[PDB]
RNA sequence: AGUAUGGGAGAGGAUGGUAGAAUUCCAGGUGUAGCGGUGAAAUGCGUAGAGAUCUGGAGGAAUACCGAUGGCGAAGGCAGCCAUCUGGCCUAAUACUGACGCUGAGGUACGAAAGCAUGGGGAGCAAACAGGAUUAGAUACCCUGGUAGUCCAUGCCGUAAACGAUGUCUACUAGCCGUUGGGGCCUUUGAGGCUUUAGUGGCGCAGCUAACGCGAUAAGUAGACCGCCUGGGGAGUACGGUC
């Protein structure tokens, strides 16, 4: 029902899963989609193809509110951070900027122990 | 007596009151003894990052010479004055009197 | 070098705000240490950002 | 980063340019570094090996 | 900590000739002054072992100089320990 | 061998204050079916509204980039920034004392991590422990949780592949290339090029070594003092003693 013009797309990319959240400015959510929401359960949630599918679903959902231009913020490593932006551009929003916002400690907490696989 | 350089960041709401405080501290240093070697007002400047949800600040530089006790009293005053949000005290050798780059 | 000379300070800072190593800038070691101290002092005084 | 988009730039050149900027910054290497805890013994060993490699590379490129 | 004026005053008090700075009397007097001064510091900072090593070195150096002076001339040694208020 | 005076570099030590990033928890806003995890899963969290995103609080621990065969310290070790107290080292020239030295059985001081005592604190991590997997079994490696501990104050313990597996001090014996802190000289204007000194590295003649290798930071040539070894197990064990 609500109408906004500008938007932001947060791509939480992770070694296990990618979450796309399309939000208005000042960060109130409008649409969201993940790989598990389209399938690819378990180990397949981390493929760029799954990331692309999630991104297109989220963009098509947000078009109902109706947005022309969005800024893309990517957070985390893992497959699909580029693929999701590809899918958004394919859907047809105009991308104002793409910035990486992965957080870095200045030596904060101690990480978990190393895996002996 | 040792030499010190003081940088004060005062809230923009107290931009008018900054003058009274500066003469207050200068008078205290002079009553102790001391010599004010440099005094500069950089005016109001935009912060590189917000401090206490504030984006502007009034900048003051002082180059003073003082004993130990007066340094402690100045530190206490800076601690308990709410107008000052940040301060930097750096011990220095010699005395500095030249015009700073940032004052312009 | 003093922390007030932000014009010289920005020359040794990347876009995101990190300190540029002497390996790249060709700076001598003593100058590099003085420069790092000045940059940290300026960051504390909010003359330049910690990040971005 | 903050890779703003010109009107002429398509999404593909946008992605390539942003990826180049991310490679320049090196955030992903930091994330992989802080994924798990590295003990001081191993850290010092790795840095010493890196120093040996750097010196050998310098000598090789000198002669 | 002692200042240049304090050290100069001690040297003037204990010198045996003009410009004499290396005599056992001058060296022991300076060491005694420094050792007595540091006792205040080590009262406040009981766990400054790294600094306490230097104080131990000063004590050892004073003992060596005192033994040398006693070997050379017993009268000067007696006068010096009496002036400085040292047990031995 | 030591002292006085000028100058210099440093994560050397102790006390207090403060800054920014991140994790966790909490309260709201928008929002709606998943999230998390793995080799693949399951345990687990979620419509009692999770995860994601924005805002605001609480608290603890650690200080990205600089950062480096870099630096400082007797060794153990030491890393944001600021002040206070404090040790040693380097460097120049005078002056001063006049062998005041080296080593060191007993002795004494310091001494990573884990552990212990009393009182606080507790974010993250994580012995023990619980559950889910894998397996012929799994008492493990992997996953989800998680107490002691890790942190602070005041004491104890006195051990590590506490390593350069190389005791301390001194003198002498081709050279070449780096790097850190200083001194001097030369061009000539801003930067370079020669030397010397104290550290820290890479090669290498002679010499040495069973060989690998060491080679002015010796494992070479010699001197002073100390510690230690005498086939492999039994055994750094039993008994006695000290703590
Ligand atoms: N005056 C006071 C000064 C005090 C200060 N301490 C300076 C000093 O006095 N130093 C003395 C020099 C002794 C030297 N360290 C002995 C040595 O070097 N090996 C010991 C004997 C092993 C064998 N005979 C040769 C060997 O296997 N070599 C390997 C090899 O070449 C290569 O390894 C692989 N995988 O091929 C390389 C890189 O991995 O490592 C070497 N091995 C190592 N390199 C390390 C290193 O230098 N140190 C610490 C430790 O880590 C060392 N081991």
């Amino acid at each position: 029902t609500r109408t906004v013009s500008e938007g932001v797309a947060h791509i939480h990319a992770s070694f296990n899963n990618t979450i796309v959240t399309i939000t208005d400015r000042q960060g109130n959510a409008l649409a969201w989609a993940t790989s598990g929401g389209q399938g690819f359960r378990g180990s397949r949630k981390s493929t760029p193809f799954a990331a692309q599918v999630a991104a297109e679903v989220a963009g098509k959902a947000a078009l109902d509110y109706g947005l022309k231009n969005l800024d893309v913020l990517v957070k985390g490593p893992g497959p699909g951070r580029e693929s999701a932006v590809r899918a958004l551009g394919a859907v047809g929003y105009k991308i104002n900027s793409i910035t990486d916002v992965t957080p870095i400690p200045h030596n904060g907490c101690r990480p978990p122990k190393k895996r002996r696989v | 007596m040792r030499h010190y350089e003081i940088v004060l960041l005062v809230h923009p709401d107290q931009s008018d009151q900054v003058v009274g405080m500066v003469e207050r501290y200068i008078s205290q240093i002079k009553e102790a003894d001391g010599q004010i070697h440099r005094l500069e007002d950089w005016g109001r400047r935009q912060l590189a990052y917000p401090i206490n949800k504030i984006h502007k600040a009034h900048y003051i530089l002082m180059n003073v010479e003082c004993g130990q006790s007066t340094l402690d009293e100045l530190e206490e005053l800076f601690r308990y004055n709410d107008a000052i949000i940040r301060n930097l005290i750096i011990r220095r050798e010699h005395a500095i009197t030249e015009e700073s780059l940032l004052a312009k | 070098i003093d922390y007030k000379d932000i014009d010289t300070l920005k020359q040794y800072i990347t876009e995101n705000g990190k300190i540029v190593p002497s390996r790249i800038t060709g700076t001598k070691a003593r100058y590099q240490r003085q420069l790092a101290l000045a940059i940290k002092q300026a960051r504390y005084l909010s003359l330049i950002p910690y990040t971005d | 980063p903050q890779v703003k988009l010109k009107e002429g730039e398509p999404v593909d050149v946008a992605i390539r340019r942003f990826k180049r900027s991310c490679e320049k910054a090196g955030v992903l290497a930091d994330v992989r570094k802080r994924e798990f805890y590295e003990k001081p013994t191993q850290e010092r060993k790795r840095k010493k090996a890196a120093a040996v490699k750097r010196y050998q590379k310098k000598l090789a490129r000198e002669s | 900590a002692l200042t240049n004026a304090d050290r100069a005053e001690i040297i003037a008090k204990f010198a045996r000739a003009e410009n004499d700075t290396g005599s056992p009397e001058v060296q022991v007097a300076l060491l005694t002054a420094q050792i007595n001064d540091l006792q205040g510091h080590f009262k406040a900072h009981k766990h400054d072992h790294h600094s306490r090593r230097g104080l131990i070195r000063m004590v050892n150096q004073r003992r060596k100089l005192l033994d040398y002076l006693n070997g050379k001339d017993h009268e000067r040694y007696t006068a010096l320990i009496g002036a400085l208020g040292l047990r031995r």
